[PDB]
C-alpha cells in the first residue's frame, strides 16, 4: 500500500533508431550466407518513446503492447529492475511479474493484487536494499521459476550512462519470447547509434492475452537517479 | 555404407508415465494446466498394460516413426470433457471447447490422446465438479487460458447475476452413472513438441554407437537420418543452436550429442567417370577415365 | 618460358577465369571447408 | 551465375513441408511422405529442364 | 445453450470461416436413422441408406 501524490507529466520525447533490434530468427547455424526472413521486427528508423527519470519523472506508466514491444533502456545506475505483463492489471485477469530483485531472478504468474504504483526502494546512506510492496495478494497461480544467486551493485554512480540493455518480446501460440543484449555506451541523450544482435534467453510457455505492460522503477528516498528507457513496436 | 552412428544423449531416467494419464485430480477444460517434460525415455510399451485410449490420432509425425524420433520442448496438457466434446480437440474445429475454452493451432506439431473414465468420475448422484465456459466475447487465441470469472452480459456493461440479461460465464458438467456414450467423462491429455530444430533432451529407446570417422556410414544424430562422412570441423556453435546448414538446405554440422564437439558432414560420391569402348561388334573392353 | 608471344599473354591475363582446376579431388573439398568455394559445392551435386 | 543458381535453387519447398529431405523421411512414413519427394522431384526436374 | 451433436463434419467449406461467408439457396433434410447408419450418410458411400 503506496502511492505519489506529487506529480510529474511525462515527457514523451520521440527519438530515431538507427537500424538498431534484430535477432537470430532459428537455432539453425549459418556463416558466410545472405539470409532472407520474414517475421515481426522493428522497422528502420521509427519512432521510439522515451521516459526519463530524475527530472522529477517517476513515470512508471501503462504502455500498450501490440504485437510486440522492443525494450531498451540506458542507465548507469540499476533503476529499472523488471516489468510487469497483463491485460486489466487487476487482480481479475492472470498478469506475469518479473523482477531482478536481488540474489535470484523472479518470474511468477498469477491473478496479482497490483498496487497501482509499483515500488523499489533503496537507500542511498548504505545503498541498501529495504522490502517494499508491488502486490498485496496472489490469488491462483500457474508458473513460477527461481534463478541462481547473483549481486548488483546499488551503488550510486556520478557519471553518465554507462551501459545499454536491450529486450525484445513477443508473445505467439502461448508463448512468451525473450531476446537479450548489452553492449557499452557512454552518452547522455537519445539512443545510442550503431548495431547489435539480440540472443534468444527464454520462452515462458505462459498463456495469456498479454496486452499491457509497465516497467519496475527503483526509488531513492520521492525521487530516483537517471534512467530512460525507450520503447519500440514492432511490426511484420 | 558400412556402418551405423547411432548417437543419442545422455538420458538414463524413464518418462513420468504415472503422474500424467494416472494423476488422482484431473483439471477443468476452462482451466487447464501444464508440465514440462524432459530427460526421458519415451517409451509408449509402458502404457500398453494400464491404459486404454478410445482416440490416439494425431498430426505433423508419424505414428510408426515414434521411436526413432526425438522430440524436444515437449509440454503435456490435461482437462476433462464429455463424449460430444472430444471431437472438438482438433486443428481447425468450431465448437464450445475449441472456442472459448481450449483452442488448438492451425498448424500443429504434437499428439492428442484421450480415454473414457466413467468408473472414476461419475456417481450415482452428479458430480458437478468439472466447470467449462460457454458465454465469453471473441474467441480465444491457440493456447491461451481465460480463469476469470465476472458476469456476462451482451452488451458488455458491468452488471449484477439477477438482473436481466446477465448469467454467469460457467456451467456445470452434470455426469452420472445412468448416462449414454455421449454426456461422460473423458480424459483428454494433449501433447505438443518440436523436433530437429532445437537441441533435444527427451526421445525414446534406441541404443547408440561409436563414432566412425572419415567413411561413408549411415549416421542417426538425434532422429536425422541420413549417409555420408563423418569429418572434425572448426566451426563454433553458440550453446542455443545444434544442426547447421548451407546455401542450399543440407545438415553440414552436427553437434555431437555426448562429448559434444563440431562435426562435419560431406556427401559419399563426388568426381566423375566416363566410358570408353571400341564398339559392341568389335570387342566387349572398356576403358574407365575418372575426373 | 611460355609457348605464347607478348601479346597473347596480356590477353589471357586481363580475363579473370573462374579457374575450373578440372582436378578438384576429394581431399581439397573435404578439407579447407571454411572457404565455401562454389566449385565444390557444384561437384557436390553432380553438375561438372 | 548459371550453374550458381541451379545450386542455390535446391533449396525451395515445392509445395512440400520442407526442401530438404532425410528430414520428410525421418517424420513420415513410406506412404506420406512419398507426396513431397514426388513435388520435390518435379520441382527440381523443371529447374533442370 | 441446448443442442449437443455428436457428429458434425461436412465439405465444402471450411468450419472456422462460416461466421464471415455468406450463403444462398440453402435447404435443410431431415430424418431419423440408427447408429451404424448414421456413417452412410456422407458423398461416396454405399449401404441400405
Ligand atoms: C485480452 O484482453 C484484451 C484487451 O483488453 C481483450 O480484447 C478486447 O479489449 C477491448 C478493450 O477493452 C474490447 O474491445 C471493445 O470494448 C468495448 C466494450 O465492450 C466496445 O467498444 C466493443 O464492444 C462492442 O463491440 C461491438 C460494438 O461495436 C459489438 O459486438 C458489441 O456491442 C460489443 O460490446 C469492443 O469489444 C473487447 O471487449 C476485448 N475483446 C473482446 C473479444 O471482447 C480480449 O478480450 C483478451 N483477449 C483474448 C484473446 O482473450
Ligand atoms: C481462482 O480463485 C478463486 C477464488 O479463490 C477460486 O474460486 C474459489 O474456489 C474455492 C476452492 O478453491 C471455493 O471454495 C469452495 O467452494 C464450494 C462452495 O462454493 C465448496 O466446494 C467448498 O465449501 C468451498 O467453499 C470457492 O467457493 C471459490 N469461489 C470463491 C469466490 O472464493 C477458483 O477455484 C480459482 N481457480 C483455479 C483454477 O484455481
Ligand atoms: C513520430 O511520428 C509522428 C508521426 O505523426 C511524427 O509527428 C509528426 O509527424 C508529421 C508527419 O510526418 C509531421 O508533419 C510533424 O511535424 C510531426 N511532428 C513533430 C512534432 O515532429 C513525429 O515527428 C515522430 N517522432 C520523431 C520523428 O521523433
Ligand atoms: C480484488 O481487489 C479489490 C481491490 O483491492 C478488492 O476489493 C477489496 O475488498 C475488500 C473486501 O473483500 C474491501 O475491504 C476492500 O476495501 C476492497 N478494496 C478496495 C481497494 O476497494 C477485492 O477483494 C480483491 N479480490 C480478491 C482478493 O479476491
Ligand atoms: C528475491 O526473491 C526470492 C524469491 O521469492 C526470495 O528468496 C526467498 O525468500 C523467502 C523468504 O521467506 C524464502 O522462504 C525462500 O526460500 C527464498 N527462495 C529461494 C532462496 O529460492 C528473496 O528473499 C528475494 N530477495 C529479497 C527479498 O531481498
Ligand atoms: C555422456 O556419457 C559419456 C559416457 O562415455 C561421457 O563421455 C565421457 O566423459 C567423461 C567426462 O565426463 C570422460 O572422462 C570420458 O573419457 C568420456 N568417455 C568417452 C567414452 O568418451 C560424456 O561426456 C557424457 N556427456 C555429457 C554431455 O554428459
Ligand atoms: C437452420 C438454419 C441453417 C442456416 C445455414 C447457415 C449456416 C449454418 C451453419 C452452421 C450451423 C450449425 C453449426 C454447428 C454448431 C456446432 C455446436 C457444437 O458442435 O456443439
Ligand atoms: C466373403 C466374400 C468376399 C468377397 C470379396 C469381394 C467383394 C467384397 C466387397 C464388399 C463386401 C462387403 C460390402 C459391405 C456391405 C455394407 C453393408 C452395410 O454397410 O450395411
Ligand atoms: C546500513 O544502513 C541500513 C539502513 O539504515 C541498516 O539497516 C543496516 O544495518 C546498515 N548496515 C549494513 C551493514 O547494511
Ligand atoms: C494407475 O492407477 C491405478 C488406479 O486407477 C493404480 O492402481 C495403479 O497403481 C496406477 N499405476 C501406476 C501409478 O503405475
Ligand atoms: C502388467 O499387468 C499385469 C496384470 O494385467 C501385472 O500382473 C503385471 O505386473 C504388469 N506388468 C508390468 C511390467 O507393469
Ligand atoms: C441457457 O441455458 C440455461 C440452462 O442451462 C438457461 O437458464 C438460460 O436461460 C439459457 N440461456 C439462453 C440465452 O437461452
Amino acid at each position: 500500500c503506496l502511492d505519489f501524490d506529487d506529480r510529474t507529466p511525462p515527457a514523451n520525447t520521440q527519438f530515431l533508431s538507427s537500424h538498431r533490434g534484430v535477432y537470430y530468427p532459428d537455432d539453425i547455424f549459418r556463416s558466410n550466407v545472405l539470409h532472407l526472413v520474414q517475421d515481426h521486427f522493428l522497422p528502420f528508423d521509427s519512432n521510439v518513446t522515451r521516459f526519463i527519470t530524475f527530472g522529477l519523472n517517476f513515470d512508471n506508466p501503462i504502455i500498450p503492447f501490440k504485437d510486440g514491444i522492443y525494450f531498451a533502456a540506458t542507465e548507469k545506475s540499476n533503476v529499472i529492475r523488471g516489468w510487469v505483463f497483463g491485460s486489466t492489471m487487476n487482480n481479475k485477469s492472470q498478469s506475469v511479474i518479473i523482477m531482478n530483485n536481488s540474489t535470484n531472478l523472479v518470474i511468477r504468474a498469477c491473478n496479482f493484487e497490483l498496487c497501482d504504483n509499483p515500488f523499489f526502494v533503496v537507500l542511498k546512506s548504505n545503498n541498501t536494499q529495504i522490502p517494499s510492496y508491488i502486490f498485496n495478494n496472489a490469488f491462483n497461480c500457474t508458473f513460477e521459476y527461481v534463478s541462481k544467486d547473483f549481486n548488483l551493485d546499488l551503488g550510486e554512480k556520478p557519471g553518465n550512462f554507462k551501459d545499454l540493455r536491450e529486450f525484445v518480446f513477443r508473445n505467439k501460440d502461448g508463448f512468451l519470447h525473450v531476446y537479450s543484449g548489452y553492449q557499452p555506451i557512454s552518452a547522455a541523450s537519445g539512443l545510442p547509434t550503431g548495431f547489435n544482435a539480440l540472443k534468444p534467453i527464454f520462452k515462458l510457455p505462459l498463456g495469456i492475452n498479454i496486452t499491457n505492460f509497465r516497467t519496475l522503477l527503483t526509488a531513492f528516498p520521492w525521487g530516483t537517479s537517471a534512467a530512460a528507457y525507450f520503447v519500440g513496436y514492432l511490426k511484420p | 555404407p558400412s556402418k551405423e552412428v547411432v548417437r543419442f544423449p545422455n538420458i538414463t531416467n524413464l518418462c513420468p508415465f504415472g503422474e500424467v494419464f494416472n494423476a488422482t485430480t484431473f483439471p477443468s477444460v476452462y482451466a487447464w494446466e501444464r508440465k514440462r517434460i524432459s530427460n526421458c525415455v519415451a517409451d509408449y510399451s509402458v502404457l500398453y498394460n494400464s491404459t486404454s485410449f478410445s482416440t490416439f490420432k494425431c498430426y505433423g509425425v508419424s505414428a510408426t516413426k515414434l521411436n526413432d524420433l526425438c522430440f524436444s520442448n515437449v509440454y503435456a496438457d490435461s482437462f476433462v470433457v464429455k463424449g460430444d466434446d472430444v471431437r472438438q480437440i482438433a486443428p481447425g474445429q468450431t465448437g464450445v471447447i475449441a472456442d472459448y475454452n481450449y483452442k488448438l493451432p492451425d498448424d500443429f506439431t504434437g499428439c492428442v490422446l484421450a480415454w473414457n473414465t466413467r468408473n472414476i468420475d461419475a456417481t450415482q448422484t452428479g458430480n458437478y465438479n468439472y466447470k467449462y465456459r460457454s458465454l465469453r466475447h471473441g474467441k480465444l487465441r491457440p493456447f491461451e487460458r481465460d480463469i476469470s470469472n465476472v458476469p456476462f452480459s451482451p452488451d458488455g456493461k458491468p452488471c449484477t447475476p439477477p438482473a436481466f440479461n446477465c448469467y454467469w460465464p460457467l456451467n456445470d458438467y452434470g455426469f452420472y452413472i445412468t448416462n449414454g456414450i455421449g454426456y461422460q467423462p473423458y480424459r483428454v491429455v494433449v501433447l505438443s513438441f518440436e523436433l530437429l530444430n532445437a537441441p533435444a533432451t527427451v526421445c525414446g529407446p534406441k541404443l547408440s554407437t561409436d563414432l566412425i570417422k572419415n567413411q561413408c556410414v549411415n549416421f542417426n544424430f538425434n532422429g536425422l537420418t541420413g549417409t555420408g562422412v563423418l569429418t572434425p570441423s572448426s566451426k563454433r556453435f553458440q550453446p542455443f543452436q545444434q544442426f547447421g546448414r548451407d546455401v542450399s538446405d543440407f545438415t553440414d554440422s552436427v553437434r555431437d550429442p555426448k562429448t559434444s564437439e563440431i562435426l562435419d558432414i560431406s556427401p559419399c560420391s563426388f568426381g566423375g567417370v566416363s566410358v570408353i569402348t571400341p564398339g559392341t561388334n568389335t570387342s566387349s573392353e572398356v576403358a574407365v577415365l575418372y575426373q | 618460358p611460355t609457348k605464347r608471344s607478348f601479346i597473347e599473354d596480356l590477353l589471357f591475363n586481363k580475363v579473370t577465369l573462374a579457374d575450373a582446376g578440372f582436378m578438384k579431388q576429394y581431399g581439397e573439398c573435404l578439407g579447407d571447408i571454411n572457404a565455401r568455394d562454389l566449385i565444390c559445392a557444384q561437384k557436390f551435386n553432380g553438375l561438372t | 551465375q548459371a550453374l550458381n543458381t541451379l545450386v542455390k535453387q535446391l533449396s525451395s519447398n515445392f509445395g512440400a513441408i520442407s526442401s530438404v529431405l532425410n528430414d520428410i523421411l525421418s517424420r513420415l512414413d513410406k506412404v506420406e511422405a512419398e507426396v513431397q519427394i514426388d513435388r520435390l522431384i518435379t520441382g527440381r526436374l523443371q529447374s533442370l529442364q
